[PDB]
């Protein structure tokens, strides 16, 4: 723990970019999350929405 | 059936075939929901229900 201070700066910085890449699952009002099961299964008039 | 007590099939092991309905002038109506009918041949499915 004496080095706490270095340990925090890292771990602070590690949780903000495992959170950015969490993000990417969310659906936000989506079919999926996946661009690719949009892309499969949808003609452009609909995947684009 | 009568539509009151319709009927229900599974389908499973497989290959299937979406050209030969959607191809097919016979149909009035083909609507598909969720999916492109024209991309269904390149999919796969857990099953299907008929």
């Amino acid at each position: 723990s004496a080095l706490g201070k270095l340990q925090d700066v890292v771990n602070q910085n590690a949780q903000a970019l495992n959170t950015l890449v969490k993000q990417l699952s969310s659906n936000f009002g989506a079919i999926s999350s996946v661009l690719n099961d949009i892309l499969s299964r949808l003609d452009p008039p609909e995947a684009e929405v | 059936a009568s539509v009151y007590a319709w009927n229900r099939k599974r389908i499973s092991n497989c290959v299937a075939d979406y050209s030969v309905l959607y191809n097919s002038a016979s149909f009035s109506t083909f609507k598909c929901y969720g999916v492109s009918p024209t991309k269904l041949n390149d999919l796969c499915f857990t099953n299907v229900y008929a």
